[PDB]
């Protein structure tokens, strides 16, 4: 018998694709995602601030009856 | 007690950026296949102590006043710079720290430039010279997005800035000039991927990495964070420095990836996209209070 080295009766193929899922979201969607969370943390900023002014103003009464 | 402040200080800086050297020469590693250093002792500690003294004694030789001058105003920019940043009490409680922060790194264009004269006239001197002009085209952009960021907390002296992330960060309030102001802190930082650019190398290198770090806390304070309890103020501590740590890695993981610009493709990209960009964000939050009706305190 001879012993080189054959292919035993043809090997599998292999691919030449470039593979490229390009998955994410779309231009709409992340836009609108991100405007929406900046739009959340627009109103919650609001309120504290309004709600922090509140208590700024009792600061300053504060100041106000301790002067004389 | 004030100078064991300092001491506290200023001995943690030394090993925080020889430990940041170790730390981000592993992280480089494992982003490649590297094990980069583990053999030279304990995971690598004793490595970088040892070669920052063997970088202490390699014997150099040599205009010799400007040589003294330049390295000395760049590293002590980096003790003198971590003096406000409010890891919960600050060391001074100044009144505006924000507009110090701004001198400090024009102090640091200073340095540049002074090693750059230092050189003795060469091409590398007019290569500094160009990384002393993109180096300033950029505290424009740092100090109005950080004046914007600063106008919905009214006050400069960022105690306040501590009271105003307790509800939600300020990262969703503003989230692209967050994002144009941190493309900036990779842009102060001198680093990849904006290059390029002889000793006291480990004055100078220290200078840049105690920048570096300096620019990390004062993104995570900025932006994000914890809240300050009170009579127990080391869990702020802790979650403060764990949020630091995780954006250090993380600019030093986009520093791990791309390409470093054209000269002129830096200027181009600066001006013609940063700039209007930055203008039209600014007036759009100087507009916002008043269709809001949130002005913050300014006591």
């Amino acid at each position: 018998v001879k012993q080189d080295m054959p292919p035993v009766g043809g090997y599998g193929p292999i691919d030449y694709k470039r593979n490229l899922p390009r998955r994410g979201l779309s231009g709409y969607s992340m836009f609108a995602v991100g405007i929406g969370a900046l739009l959340f943390g627009y109103w919650s900023m609001m309120r504290w601030n309004r709600e922090r002014r509140r208590l700024q103003i009792e600061d300053f009464e504060a100041r106000i009856a301790l002067m004389p | 007690m004030f100078m064991i402040n300092v001491l506290t200080l200023i001995i943690p800086i030394l090993l925080a950026v020889a430990f940041l050297t170790l730390v981000e020469r592993k992280v480089l590693g494992y982003m490649q296949f590297r094990k980069g250093p583990n053999v030279v002792g304990p995971y690598g500690l004793l490595q970088p102590i040892a070669d920052a003294i063997k970088l202490f004694i390699k014997e150099p030789l040599r205009s010799i006043s400007m040589f003294i001058l330049a390295p000395i105003l760049a590293l002590t920019l980096a003790l003198t710079m971590w003096i406000p940043l409010p890891m919960p009490y600050p060391l001074i409680n100044m009144n505006l720290g924000v507009l110090f922060m701004l001198a400090m790194s024009s102090l640091a264009v200073y340095s540049i430039l002074w090693s750059g004269w230092a050189s003795n006239s060469k091409y590398a001197l007019i290569g500094a010279l160009r990384a002393v002009a993109q180096t300033i085209s950029y505290e424009v952009t740092l100090a109005i997005i950080l004046l914007s960021v600063l106008l919905m907390n009214g006050s400069f002296t960022l105690s306040t800035l501590i009271i105003t992330q307790e509800q939600v960060w300020l990262i969703f309030p503003a989230w692209p000039l967050a994002m144009m102001w941190f493309i900036s802190t990779l842009a102060e930082t001198n680093r990849a991927p904006f290059d390029l650019t002889a000793g006291p190398f480990a004055l100078f290198f220290m200078a840049e990495y105690a920048n570096i770090i300096m620019m990390n806390i004062f993104t995570t304070t900025l932006f994000l964070g914890a809240f300050h309890n009170p009579y127990m103020p080391e869990l702020y501590t802790i979650n403060f420095t764990i949020k630091s740590l995780l954006l250090s890695i993380t600019f030093l993981w986009i520093r791990a990836s791309y390409p470093r610009f054209r000269y002129d493709q830096l200027m181009h990209l600066l001006w013609k996209n940063f700039l209007p960009l930055t203008l039209a964000l600014c007036m759009w939050h100087v507009s916002l209070p008043i269709l809001l009706s949130s002005i913050p305190p300014q006591t």
